[PDB]
DNA sequence: CATGCATGCATGCATGCAT
DNA sequence: ATGCATGCATGCATGCA
């Protein structure tokens, strides 16, 4: 819930996942996200919706979109001696969707 | 012109019938014949309803044409044998909150309850200005008035400060012979306990003057009775101002009450009658008093007889000292519990939070160590860097209940060392250097480091707290859940007995109803326990005697040189602890001398806690 | 004149659906103190189209006529069967115009819009009857309602310009409110800021929506002030489209027909089975989990004692197990079939917290509850997925919320004990990706084993690899996709064998609101004897061994069973709980928790 | 809205102790 | 010798004028 640069007006802006409903979200550098991004992507990929409770606005928004993501392995080189789950930073709950 | 006099007469004959208020006129008047009490009387609207319904409905619905006549009648009575009026009783639909106040209620007498969110700086207001003319040697005077002075509307007058006399002689002000009256403006909001979650709250301004100008502080729960008014012109006078504005509204307060809640600054209070005092004195004679007052604390919990005795002693409290030089000796009692899960710890913390006259609750990782010690270096609108009170500052002369005390980090635990023993909070940071009072007591709960108490290991391996902190806690108790057969049968029967209980005036199967408890401030039941505690704490101060001196010095010396193992170390503080406990017990008996039994009981309690 | 006559005739005789509706609506409203009338605009394309086309065009001139017509017909209604002007709410169900297509051609006309509210200001006072007086000669008069006060004295000895003052003690006012509408944030352009609009309502259409609600508006596209003006909308009616449930908007009124239906259902001799079979019929097996999810939705019976102690009456349930056992789908189902429910994870939701948060007001700089899942859902259910990962402050707060049913805040300046009376349904997954048989249950979790004593029932669902149940599950999940298990196979079962989602939601609300069972003296003995037995066989096995049991048995489980037994009697509207219910309570408790201690090397001995 | 100082909170790293 | 826990030091977020 941000402020508009020109109209001095509040705006409820959903992320790329709520803005890509009935479309596709293309995510680059998928392995270098902070806590907020991981939580948002987890909710989107679990329930295909995003909740929000900010500044008097309590609502839910639809995020029925497909996700295509790109990433790089730990250390910058894939190690075939280990399972894929140990070559990437992503945990299992996000890697099972 | 004629209705005014008729209303004056109708209020005079209302006073004539009910003679109570007549009594309360000679009262604030014979005493002002050598703090001058203020000339405000309080009337119960229920009596005014049962006397004259029309006059009652007029006050409720049309105050501006009914209150000034009553004030004039009251002033006439006082003079014969000005005075202002305050109202209490039922208000029906007029009792509202900041959320439900609408344009339907403008120009009516209302009562609104909420949280005080923003007070102002009290200032004087000019009401009469005197002048001296030396050339003629005479005194003159001018009068001033404004919208918020009277309820009725009066044509504005051209306020102008006189500088020259009619004859031309120059004037000089006589500041000491003028008249000034205090004025404050406050803001009230909807309480967090009632406002819907996730929605921005609603506010209302209130204006106070004269003797109602400073009676509440920010963050308190308040109930204001006053008239809802309208002022100015929302662009109506102007030829072209706007089409998106309205009239400004506020409340002309005439009564303010502080309300007591949980985890709130205001302290509960009851009015003690002759019957209550007589009953307390009669009850204090029985020899098992310390057990009657002790088994009645949380009677739904099984056992823990000694923690309950400690709770009562902490509630009563000892006596502090102030030496001539300026030294200060602590007089409070603090308690720590370390226990296994499901040992009724948090249920005893909540009992204290609900029965103490003033207590504030806090969890562990929840509140930081600056949120407890009041390091609120902030800034106000005036620009003065100010300290905002905290949990321990607000709990001055109260109690602080700390749950999950072991989760509190050291950087947070070390801020409490000063408060628990020095009873002050000295804050010295950029641009600010001040000291506040934190004369509180602490009751805290925690669990071992291994999840359960390992009897094989040494206590220091389980409790895992510094000796510095452990010394400040007067009594440290250890509670263990040991699986038995005889004990389990008793504790199950008791628990199942509690879960089969019906409040009076209910039908088996009918759900019970819950409500918020906002009281009006100023085995035995809980109310009698509160009354007993208030009387004992307010009107008793025992003194030490030689017998207690001997018992305490014997016990301390014996404990210091011991071959046993203790849950906590022994220092000089322990001696003071023995003196505190003794005094507390002497306070329970309503005695002015700490006798020998008090000291013996203190010794037994400490020995049970330690060994 | 003819306009007012036609409107009066319309109100007095329309008689659609073989019944006159506006007449009786006025009769009811004039009694319930609601000085307003609601009329559908399509109804006016019938009785008379001339007035409809005269209203849709130049409405600013016609509305007042209709309102005074309503006032003069309410006069007749009152007399045959002093009040103010009657307001007209104007609903519609015609074609809508996108908020981005409003342009000049729509100025000063009735328009239909749809969007989401994002803000609502405080109420404002506007004048409807002014009393004024001349400050020089004291001439008094009045005004009725841009109007302004008399420019010169009307007494006509020169009072001068602007001689009148407003006498507030005798004037009348009404309410007003402003609202902001924003276009749905899901069809915005592909990287241009969304548009928004301003709207103004008054009288009986104030305090009817809260921010975040999806709504439809019918209003007038009006304009207010190089030759550029500011458009806005004058509200004539609002219709809520998408909302969120909560404690304050709950409905406690039951129609007589609904009461009879529920009373008939309560006597079904196979109700406990129909309810179970209605819980997520699209998953295979998991009978005991569903039976516990049913007892969860009813709760127990809260008590208050004369010492002020509060006893809990809610059920908390925990589910551990391997991946792919439909334990996340169960939470999603529990969210859809409860009156109040929130679904979240351990680390909160996107831009929404997990527990109470106290932030400062955007404008007033004052303290206010931002909103947390454990306070938004008071009186409902909270479904926490991935219970094993979350912050420590969240843990410490939930521990209090789960037994004392409240959250305490002590921040600089604000100290308050809130209310959070909810039931926790938690799902977690064991560490290492599978539940090992060799390790104790306490060593398969990623948090303190002291937490497992909090919950009332713990289930350990394990995925065993078998060549029979694999084909069974494959056939079951192939059928739901093929469509033969769609709404063809569960509609046949609604004939006394299954309940719908909204029927059962109401049946849960009715039960919660009407019944509060109480054990019987025989059930007390049968509950007190099983407890003194389960705890001997733990002391025995713990004394024999050196380590302690990961799954402990505490006094919190005696009350957990008193709650399972009181919950099994509340779905039949029964006022007393009997040993017939204690037997089922014991049976459920043995399949969840004691079956979890059955797998501990220490507690599961013998 | 950028610059730079002082408070307070959070995180990640290192060291020590125990198994 | 390895792993886990605790304490400390480095970083960031706020708040400011
Ligand atoms: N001695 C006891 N007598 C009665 N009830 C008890 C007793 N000990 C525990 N309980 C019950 O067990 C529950 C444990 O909750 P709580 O008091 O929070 O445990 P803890 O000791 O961890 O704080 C309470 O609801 C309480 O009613
Ligand atoms: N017992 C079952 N019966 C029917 N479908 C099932 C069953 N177990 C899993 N599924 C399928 O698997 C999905 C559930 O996976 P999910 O719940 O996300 O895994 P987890 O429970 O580990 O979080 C659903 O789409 C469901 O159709
Ligand atoms: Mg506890
Ligand atoms: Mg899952
Ligand atoms: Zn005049």
């Amino acid at each position: 819930v941000r402020k508009d640069p020109i109209t001095k007006e509040w705006t409820l802006e959903g992320g790329a996942l709520v803005l890509a409903d009935k479309g596709v979200c293309l995510i680059d550098e998928f392995d270098k996200m902070n806590d907020q991004d991981r939580t948002s992507i987890h909710e989107a990929m679990e329930q295909q919706s995003i909740s929000i409770s900010k500044a008097g606005i309590v609502t839910t928004l639809q995020a029925r979109c497909s996700i295509i993501a790109a990433a790089n392995p730990n250390g910058g080189r894939y190690n075939s001696t280990l399972p894929l789950a140990q070559n990437v930073s992503l945990t299992e709950p996000i890697l099972s969707r | 012109d004629a209705v005014f006099g008729d209303r004056v007469r109708r209020f005079q004959e209302f006073l004539d019938t009910f003679t109570s208020y007549r009594d309360s006129v000679r009262s604030i008047q014979v005493y002002n014949s050598n703090n001058i009490l203020p000339h405000r009387i309080i009337i119960s609207l229920d009596d005014l309803r049962e006397f004259d319904r029309s006059f009652w409905s007029g006050i409720l619905v049309e105050p501006a044409y009914f209150i000034p006549p009553a004030e004039k009648a009251l002033t006439d009575l006082a003079d014969s044998m000005p005075w202002k009026l305050s109202f209490k009783g039922s208000f029906g639909a007029h009792a509202l909150s900041p959320r439900t106040l609408t344009a339907q209620h403008l120009n009516k007498l209302v009562s609104v309850e909420g949280i005080v969110t923003k007070t102002s700086l009290v200032r004087p207001k000019l009401i009469r200005s005197v002048h001296y003319a030396a050339k003629t040697g005479r005194f003159h005077y001018r009068d001033y008035t404004d919208a918020t002075t009277t309820l009725t509307t009066r044509i504005p007058t051209p306020a102008i400060y006189p500088t020259e006399d009619t004859e031309g002689n120059k004037l000089t002000t006589e500041y000491g012979y003028s008249t000034f009256i205090d004025h404050q403006r406050i803001t009230v909001q909807e309480m967090p306990e009632m406002a819907p979650a996730g929605q921005l709250p609603r506010s209302i301004d209130v204006i106070l003057d004269d003797d109602l100008v400073d009676k509440t502080k920010p963050g308190d729960r308040v109930n204001v009775v006053g008239v809802f008014k309208s002022l100015g012109a929302g662009g109506m006078n102007q030829s072209n101002s706007n089409t998106l504005i309205g009239f400004k509204t506020l409340i002309l307060g005439n009564t303010v009450y502080p309300l007591h809640a949980r985890s709130t600054g205001v302290a509960a209070r009851q009015m003690l009658t002759d019957f209550d005092i007589r009953n307390i004195n009669k009850l204090s004679k029985k020899k098992d008093i310390f057990d009657i007052l002790s088994q009645s604390l949380a009677p739904s919990i099984y056992g823990h007889d000694h923690i309950k005795k400690a709770i009562l002693l902490m509630l009563m409290g000892g006596v502090e000292k102030n030496l001539e030089n300026g030294s200060h000796l602590r007089g409070d009692i603090n308690i720590l519990m370390v226990g296994d899960p499901s040992t009724a710890k948090s249920q005893l913390l909540r009992f204290v939070l609900n029965t103490a006259s003033l207590a504030i609750a806090t969890t562990g990782r929840g509140s930081s160590g600056v949120g407890l010690t009041a390091a609120v270096t902030t800034d106000r609108e005036t620009g003065e860097r100010r300290l905002e009170a905290g949990a321990m500052v607000l709990a001055d002369r109260g109690v602080v209940c700390i749950d999950e005390f072991d989760k509190m980090t050291d950087v947070d635990r070390v801020a409490i060392h000063e408060v628990m023993e020095q009873q002050t909070v000295t804050i010295a940071k950029a641009g600010i250097h001040t000291t506040l009072n934190a004369r509180c007591s602490v009751i805290a709960a925690a669990n071992p480091v291994f999840g359960q108490y390992d009897v094989n290991r040494d206590p220091h391996q389980n409790i895992a707290l510094p000796d510095s902190l452990l010394s400040r806690f007067d009594l440290l108790f250890v509670v263990t859940d040991d699986i038995n057969e005889i004990r389990d049968r008793s504790i199950s029967e008791h628990v199942l007995r509690t879960h089969r209980y019906l409040p009076p005036g209910y039908l088996e199967g009918e759900p019970v109803r819950e409500r918020l408890n906002l009281s009006l401030a100023v085995l035995v039941t809980i109310p009698f326990l509160r009354k007993y505690v208030q009387y004992a704490k307010e009107r008793v101060i025992p003194q030490l005697t030689q017998e207690a001196i001997n018992v305490i010095v014997k016990n301390y010396t014996d404990l210091r040189n011991d071959d046993n193992t203790k849950k906590s170390p022994i220092t000089a503080r322990t001696l003071e602890t023995l003196i505190r406990l003794a005094t507390a017990h002497a306070k329970v008996r309503l005695s002015k001398t700490v006798n020998k039994v008090d000291a013996k009981v203190a010794a037994n309690l400490l020995r049970f806690a330690l060994l | 004149t003819e306009i007012i006559k036609s409107f009066k005739n319309f109100i007095l005789e329309f008689r659609l659906d073989s019944q006159f509706i506006y007449r009786d609506q006025l009769r009811n409203n004039i009694l319930v103190k609601n000085y307003s009338l609601t009329v559908n605009m399509e109804h006016l394309i019938g009785y008379n189209e001339d007035i409809y086309k005269k209203l849709s065009d130049e409405p600013s001139d016609i509305i007042p006529l209709f309102e005074t017509a309503i006032t003069q017909v309410a006069k007749r209604i009152s007399i045959l069967s002093s009040l103010p002007t009657f307001q007209l709410i104007l609903n519609s169900n015609a074609n809508q115009i996108p908020l981005r297509d409003l342009d000049s051609e729509h100025v000063s006309k009735i328009v239909r819009l749809s969007g989401i509210i994002i803000s609502t200001s405080v109420l404002s006072s506007r004048a409807t009857y002014l009393s004024i007086m001349c400050r020089n000669c004291r001439h008094t008069t009045s005004i009725t309602i841009t109007v302004s006060l008399p420019r010169s004295c009307l007494s006509t000895k020169n009072c001068g310009p602007d001689p009148y003052i407003i006498i507030h003690e005798s004037s009348k006012f009404i309410d007003q409110q402003f609202l902001k509408l924003q276009e749905i944030p899901e069809l915005v352009p592909v990287g241009e800021m969304p548009r928004n609009l301003t709207m103004t309502c008054d009288r009986y259409l104030t305090n009817k929506v809260i921010p975040g609600t999806r709504v439809t508006i019918v209003g007038i596209y009006s304009i207010y002030n190089v030759a550029i003006r500011t458009p806005y909308i004058k509200i004539l009616g609002i219709q809520s489209d998408v909302e969120t449930s909560s404690i304050w908007n709950s409905v406690t009124m039951f129609t007589e027909e609904e009461e009879e239906e529920f009373l008939q259902l309560s006597r079904n001799p196979k109700l406990y089975e129909i309810l179970t079979n209605s819980i997520a019929p699209s998953i295979f097996g998991n009978e005991d989990i569903k039976k516990a999810i049913v007892c969860l939705l009813m709760g127990g019976s809260k008590k208050i004692l004369p010492d002020g102690m509060r006893l809990r009456g809610d059920i908390n349930v925990l589910l551990l197990g391997d991946p792919g056992t439909a334990k996340s789908q169960l939470l999603k189902f529990v969210e859809k079939v409860s009156p109040i429910a929130v679904y979240t994870s351990g680390k909160g939701s996107s831009a929404a917290g997990l527990t109470a948060s106290v932030q400062r007001d955007p404008m007033t700089r004052e303290f206010y509850l931002e909103g947390g899942a454990m306070v938004l859902a008071d009186g409902g259910v909270v479904c926490i997925d991935e219970f094993d990962k979350m912050r420590d402050e969240d843990r410490v707060a939930i521990h209090e919320a789960m037994e004392q049913q409240t959250i305490s805040i002590a921040k600089a300046g604000i100290t308050t004990v809130l209310n959070s009376r909810t039931s926790v349904l938690a799902a977690a997954n064991p560490i290492y990706g599978r539940y090992d048989d060799l390790k104790s249950p306490g060593d398969n979790i990623d948090f303190q084993t002291t937490i497992l004593s909090r919950f009332d029932m713990i289930f350990i669902v394990k995925d065993d690899h078998n060549e029979e149940r694999d084909i069974s599950i494959a056939n079951h999940v192939i059928n739901i996709h093929t469509g033969n298990a769609n709404a063809m196979q569960n509609q046949q079962e609604e004939n006394g064998s299954e309940i719908s989602i909204e029927k059962m939601k109401r049946y849960i609300t009715y039960c919660r609101l009407k019944c509060a069972p109480r054990l019987s003296p025989q059930a007390a003995e049968k509950l007190s004897s099983n407890f003194v037995t389960i705890r001997k066989q733990l002391l025995i096995n713990e004394l024999e061994s050196t380590e302690r049991s990961s799954i402990p048995i505490t006094i919190r489980q005696l009350e957990a069973i008193i709650r399972i037994t009181e919950s099994l009697a509340k779905l039949e509207l029964s006022p007393i709980a009997q040993e017939r219910h204690v037997d089922e309570a014991i049976r459920l408790f043995q399949a969840s928790t004691m079956d979890a201690a059955s797998q501990d090397p220490i507690g599961g001995l013998n």
